[PDB]
């Protein structure tokens, strides 16, 4: 997907500091892989939770505001791609994608938003984004 | 009020196969994900699978992923644990527990059913170190049990009180909330990755093995236990 | 021509010490991660040291700390290892290896460029992965199916295949679990998740008889290879 790489392309150009002066810090959030046609609400949820978490105060503190303003852009982008194309277990898969935002939550404000921590997130969104946009 | 009955127990040949049941009862079962949690004869706690309220999501612990199938029946309030390519190594009490939320992670068992037995005749990220495995102690000590988790797990560490032959009970959830009707006595410390169970004033009817469990990620995990037992008189 | 080329290898005596060095050409030397790994006669390869780009940043065994200092010269485009108080246990060959990880995913500590070693005879929870069958014997046309288990989950699929012919420098096959690295050919398959791994050849050609080994690296250092499955010609005789 166009939208699914230029979104990763403009992650990957936020990126301030190397995942190697990290290696110690690998953490593990547990990405509700089992929860993904019947997927799109939950992709829709994963994008969203993507916006929110760059959307922060704490992200704009830690990333370059023009990167993050193209990043917004093209979850935009994505999220109205999303909206062009069982309710209960529809509600408990985007149950299971919140509970993963709200452990990276949880981790930024434990590490006080280091930059490590935050570069353990990015290329954690990295690798969750591929995923759940089938890349 | 609250009960989880077990059923479906039984003496299986390897490679067989055999279904477990779990009925509820005295709780909205439709509105919480549900477990099925096994202990080998001598052995600790094993977290084996987890389906969500509505049953569209499941996971598995990866020694039995591809052979186990788990699912519900929200109608007949009833969860079902299908058992394939039976091994000596699924040889165990069965227990179903009642998870606190809708999906896993984040979360508790409590109830536990009374367990089932199977015998057949003939793997996580995130290591759990309970401290001691084992401890004497006499009656009115304080009593100090801990959890170190190889990563930082948040707050997401429960505490389990098992007797002998009995199916465990929910002391702490999350790191340091005592549950309902449990003796003040009980308290919970701890966040990220060292967590401490701590019994003021032992009393009798508290000498039994303690485990705790992560609940931050699937595979859910349990500590290796630690028994609490009498000491010498000295 | 794109090389890694180690020197510096050398009978020693238990207490003594060398310095090894690695010359790298045909690439920008200074834009990649590099690394030491060695194997010991009978042994599973084992990673011993890293180093960052500029030279800033560096990790090491448990069993080599405080003994060996990994450096570079990147106006030399070279890499060294000063090996101090030597012991049995180091004797093995050391290969230079140069990190196929990118900052984009932080992919670290899996390689795709290695030296063919130098000899290092000394005179007289970690990731375990197993590997199966120990020995495969086929005939010429027939595939195989190699198998890599690990004792904990892998984290991102980081998990590596690599190929082995004798007297050649190890090769990349496989990264993140199913990528092929550039030039192998769309035979060599890999694929699995979580604990099990597999690599697939659907038919072997005389080059492909070789040891294939495999190695994770989702997990903080160290990263940890499996002990290697030979791929052997059934001989008529
Ligand atoms: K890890």
């Amino acid at each position: 997907s166009l939208g699914s790489r230029r979104t990763l392309m403009l992650l990957a150009q936020m990126r301030r500091i190397s995942l190697f002066s990290c290696l110690k810090d690998r953490h593990d959030f547990g990405f509700p892989q089992e929860e993904f046609a019947e997927t799109i609400p939950v992709l829709h949820e994963m994008i969203q939770q993507i916006f929110n978490l760059f959307s922060t105060k704490d992200s704009s503190a830690a990333w370059d505001e023009t990167l993050l303003d193209k990043f917004y852009t093209e979850l935009y982008q994505q999220l109205n791609d999303l909206e062009a194309c069982t309710p209960l277990m529809k509600e408990d898969s985007i149950l299971a994608v919140r509970k993963y935002f709200q452990r990276i939550t949880l981790y930024l404000k434990e590490k006080k938003y280091s930059p490590c921590a935050w570069e353990v997130v990015r290329a954690e969104i990295m690798r969750s984004f591929s995923l759940s946009t089938n890349l | 009020e609250v009960q989880l009955v077990e059923s479906g127990g039984g003496l299986v040949q390897p490679g067989g196969s055999l279904r477990l049941s779990c009925a509820a009862s005295g709780f909205t079962f439709s509105s919480h994900a549900m477990s099925w949690v096994r202990q080998p004869p001598g052995k600790g706690l094993e977290w084996v699978s987890s389906i969500s309220a509505a049953g569209g999501s499941t996971y598995y612990a990866a020694s039995v992923k591809g052979r186990f199938t788990i699912s519900r029946d929200n109608s007949n309030k009833t969860l079902y644990l299908q058992m394939n390519s039976l091994r000596a190594e699924d040889t165990a009490i069965y227990y179903c527990a009642k998870e606190s939320d809708r999906v896993t992670t984040l979360d508790w068992f409590d109830p536990w059913g009374q367990g089932t037995l199977v015998t057949v005749s003939s793997a996580s990220d995130i290591q759990m170190t309970q401290s001691p495995s084992s401890l004497s102690a006499s009656v009115g000590d304080r009593v100090t049990i801990t959890c170190r988790a190889s990563q930082s797990i948040s707050s997401y560490l429960n505490w389990y009180q098992q007797k002998p032959g009995q199916a465990p009970k929910l002391l702490i959830y999350a790191a340091s909330s005592l549950q309902t009707g449990v003796p003040s006595r009980f308290s919970g410390s701890g966040s990220g990755t060292d967590f401490t169970l701590t019994i003021s004033s032992l009393q009798p009817e508290d000498f039994a093995t303690y485990y705790c469990q992560q609940s931050y990620i699937t595979p859910l995990t349990f500590g290796g236990g630690t028994k609490v037992e009498i000491k010498g008189p000295f | 021509e794109v090389q890694l080329v180690e020197s510096g290898g050398d009978l020693v005596q238990p207490g003594g010490s060398l310095r090894l060095s690695c010359a790298a050409s045909g690439f920008t030397f200074s834009g990649y991660a590099m690394a030491w790994v060695r194997q010991a006669p009978g042994k599973e390869m084992q990673w011993v040291s890293s180093i960052s780009d500029d030279g800033g940043t560096s990790y090491y065994a448990d069993s080599v700390e405080g003994r060996f200092t990994v450096s570079r010269d990147n106006s030399r485009s070279s890499l060294y290892l000063q090996i101090n108080n030597l012991r049995a246990g180091d004797t093995a060959v050391y290969h230079c290896a140069r990190d196929h990880g990118g900052n984009d995913y932080g992919d670290f500590g899996h390689f795709d460029l290695w030296g063919r070693g130098t000899l290092v005879t000394v005179s007289s929870s970690e990731i375990v992965l197993t590997q199966s069958p120990g020995t495969l014997s086929l005939s010429p046309g027939e595939g195989a199916t190699l198998s890599c288990r690990a004792s904990q989950r892998v984290s991102n699929n980081y998990l590596a295949w690599y190929q082995h012919r004798p007297g050649q420098a190890p090769r990349l096959l496989i990264y993140g679990a199913s990528s092929r690295a550039t030039g192998i050919p769309d035979r060599f398959r890999g694929s699995g998740s979580g604990t099990d791994f597999t690599l697939t050849i659907s038919r072997l050609e005389p080059e492909d008889f070789a040891v294939y080994f495999c190695q994770q690296y989702g997990s903080a250092p160290p990263w940890t290879f499996g002990q290697g499955t030979k791929v052997e010609i059934k001989g008529p005789f």
